């Protein structure tokens, strides 16, 4: 007698990590690059850039 | 004297902090100064006593 094609059922699972990184800013620069106090000079200054 | 001393005022800054009893707020500013005239430029007077 013949034989019939099998096949099989496979069940996995989904494990589950996360990687994290962080940096820093300094107090003194931040104002320096949003701050749109800086009129007509500041703003194509060299600390700046 | 006339033009004693230099002085520089920075950038005001902001510092929040969340607390129990609301909330604190302090607000900072850096500043700096110089003399330039060679010799003394003030003196003091014990006027009264």
């Amino acid at each position: 007698p013949a034989d019939q094609p099998v096949h099989n059922y496979m069940i996995k699972r989904l494990d589950r990590r996360s990687l994290n990184a962080a940096f820093s800013i300094a107090v003194e620069a931040l104002g320096l690059i949003s701050g749109e106090n800086l009129d007509g000079t500041h703003i194509s200054s060299a600390m700046r850039l | 004297e006339k033009a004693s001393e230099s002085y520089f005022m920075g950038q005001m800054q902001v510092a929040r902090t969340e607390s129990g009893g609301g909330l604190h707020l302090q607000l900072t500013q850096p500043r700096a100064n110089v003399d330039l005239g060679v010799g003394f430029t003030a003196a003091y007077a014990a006027a009264a006593l």
